[PDB]
């Protein structure tokens, strides 16, 4: 089972502060340290700090400006990172990781996408994408679903609740007027659709909204 | 309070004194020698402790004649003091063992 | 002996921006590096000790980092009062040594100079001398030229100039031009003019006075 | 209170010798060292030597020629540096500094400006600088005072015994015929002068002469 659980996203206004969480499960020892790593889009991994829950002490990366304060909760087995007075420079994915005190990160959280914007949260509109009536087909057919009008990132798109992974392409989002848009693509053998269902599941953590959209032929 | 126990406590107080005087004199002896590292007091007192217990990691050590002479006094004072305690624990055990007989 | 290299020797940054001074030791010195600030005409001031430890009385804006041979002094959102020279110093091995120094320079908005002309004083004349002083104050960039005209005719002899370093109050520069002449030479002339040519104006800013 | 007090200046003839002093106050410990640092105009800091008063031992920079001899006076809490057989190369500001035996210079003296010249001491002439009768004024007015005919450096210029720091510019001295000259500038709101006094205080340590000069409007 997932050893470190973190929220998928957090929207924060410039100057404001947010507190990220990392809930841990599995074996826990007195010698465990929880680390936080920051990664900006298209960039590398940057170490932020660490904390040893069993004792409550934290250390921080001195090469960078201190935006973080780490704390832990022994009873709930949760580590927290308080980021404060944020700006666009602070927008990135923040991962927590666990180290058994022997130097390497055995396991990582999925990461919390943080966005620092004055903008406002907005769920995505999910529309189907079935071939046009004149579109000829081969041994395979391609369907997809369009996701637009959302903010902030990210959204997770799965096909048939995950059972359909092969033949899937979800394109990167594009930003236009404080709203993101992306499309996901799926290819199944033409003889299997629409006899066998094909639904796209779209989750948008920042608004706590998950919606499905079955893909059927036009008219 | 028996002699062995007094000599022990006395050895311990003298050790603490040799450690503080050793730290002071090592810095005094070493500043002035190009390349010397045993030159600020907090690390010299730490150097003095690891010399007295004979651990000698090392991370620091004297390079001048007087700093070395000071090092030898610290060594000998620590070895003598820890030895005095060992010998005091022996006198204690021997005495109590003659009572259990 | 440990050589401490500070590069670049001059660092230019924009107000509120983040800056970083570098200090490299010729060999490894753990964290035994200390940073000092020295403003124009001031004495050095300790800013950070042992590479990253805070000193009481020093703005939180200042921070240090590094261990080994490479050290950094950082300033979050630099401001005018930070204009100065910065030195690192090591205490790992005898003898202590200093780095050669980095100068912090701030790039602010262009500012026209405030020119002021001053006739020689009566106390000075009484001693048989005359000095016409002209101040070109709070301008930016520092590039500037000053011309003297006596009765409409440019003068060059007896003119001494002086420039200040970037000001730690507003990040500007100022200059003073002084025309020194005997009471005699000063008595057989009417008006004295000070002309300032600066990037902020295609036309020169001038100030003049006539001893009535 | 000022922890290390040093004279403002010393004039010395080539070949002669001078003994600088540094009087210390505040907490004093057996582990204190007093350092001397030399700084030439426009140049960096150069370590000269050190002395531990409690024991009287001194060490010197081997990379440079030895012009210094350090001594200390326990009773008067004063450290002294004897510079001998000086030349123009020895003209610079000499600072003393205190180190608690832990490697960094917690506090520095103000420094003694030393000048090696065959020239002669000469107090400065302080003249006023008020706007001319035709000079129009804005919301601010600029006054100043001219200091000339002095030697050797330096001179310290304050406005209203220090209470007036903002709006002040003291230009660097210029050397001409064995005499220095400089001017200081001050800007106060035009409505405040001359209703409220504005005096420039000029101190010249090398001649033990301090003089004031109030600034009033012409005729
Ligand atoms: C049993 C003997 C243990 C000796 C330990 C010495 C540690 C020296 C040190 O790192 O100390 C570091 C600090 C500064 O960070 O120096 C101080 O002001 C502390 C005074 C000792
Ligand atoms: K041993
Ligand atoms: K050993
Ligand atoms: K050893
Ligand atoms: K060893
Ligand atoms: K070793
Ligand atoms: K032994």
């Amino acid at each position: 089972q997932v050893q470190l659980q973190q929220p998928g996203a957090e929207l924060v206004k410039p100057g404001a502060s947010v507190k990220l969480s990392c809930k841990a499960s599995g074996y826990t020892f007195t010698s465990d340290w929880i680390h936080w790593v920051k990664q900006r889009p298209g960039h590398g991994l940057e170490w932020i700090g660490e904390i040893i829950p069993s004792y409550g002490r934290a250390n921080y990366n001195e090469k960078i400006q201190k935006k973080a304060t780490l704390t832990a909760d022994k009873s709930s087995s949760t580590a927290f990172m308080q980021l404060s007075s944020l700006t666009s420079e602070d927008s990135a994915v923040y991962y927590c990781a666990r180290e058994r005190g022997d130097g390497y990160f055995a396991v990582w959280g999925a990461g919390t996408t943080v966005t620092v914007s004055s903008a406002k949260t907005t769920p995505p509109s999910v529309y189907p994408l079935a071939p046009g009536s004149a579109a000829q087909t081969n041994s395979m057919v391609t369907l997809g679903c369009l996701v637009k009008g959302y903010f902030p990132e990210p959204v997770t798109v799965t096909w048939n609740s995950g059972s359909l992974s092969s033949g899937v392409h979800t394109f990167p989002a594009v930003l236009q007027s404080d709203l993101y848009t992306l499309s996901s693509s799926v290819t199944v053998p033409s003889s299997s659709w629409p006899s066998e269902t094909v639904t796209c599941n779209v989750a948008h953590p920042a608004s706590s909204t998950k919606v499905d959209k079955k893909i059927v032929p036009r008219d | 309070s028996a002699l062995h126990w007094r000599a022990a406590g006395a050895a311990t107080v003298l050790l603490v004194i040799v450690l503080l005087a050793g730290s002071y004199l090592a810095v005094l002896a070493e500043r002035g020698a190009p390349g010397a590292q045993l030159i600020t007091y907090p690390r010299a007192l730490w150097w003095a402790c690891e010399t007295a217990t004979t651990v000698g990691y090392x991370d620091l050590y004297p390079v001048t004649l007087w700093g070395r002479l000071v090092a030898v006094v610290v060594m000998v004072a620590g070895i003598t003091s820890f030895g005095l305690v060992t010998a005091a624990l022996a006198t204690w055990f021997v005495g109590r063992e003659q009572e259990r007989r | 002996d440990i050589l401490l290299t500070q590069s670049p020797a001059i660092l230019s940054v924009s107000p509120g921006e983040r800056v970083s001074f570098s200090c490299r030791a010729s060999q490894s010195i753990g964290t035994d590096i200390h940073w000092y600030q020295q403003r124009t005409n001031g004495s050095p001031r300790l800013l950070i000790k042992y590479a990253s430890e805070s000193i009481s009385g020093i703005p939180s804006r200042f921070s240090g980092s590094g261990s080994g041979t490479d050290f950094t002094l950082s300033i979050n959102s630099v401001e005018s009062e930070d204009i100065a020279n910065y030195y690192c110093q090591q205490s790992n091995r005898w003898p202590f040594t200093f780095g050669s120094g980095t100068k912090l320079e701030i790039k602010r908005a262009d500012a026209a100079p405030t020119v002021s002309i001053f006739p020689p004083s009566s106390e000075q004349l009484t001693s048989g001398g005359a000095s016409v002083v002209c101040f070109l104050n709070n301008f930016y960039p520092k590039d500037i030229n000053v011309k003297w005209k006596i009765d409409g005719s440019e003068r060059q002899n007896g003119v001494l100039n002086s420039w200040t370093d970037q000001d730690s109050k507003d990040s500007t520069y100022s200059m003073s031009s002084t025309l020194t002449l005997t009471k005699d030479e000063y008595e057989r002339h009417n008006s004295y003019t000070c002309e300032a040519t600066h990037k902020t104006s295609t036309s020169p800013i001038v100030k003049s006075f006539n001893r009535n």
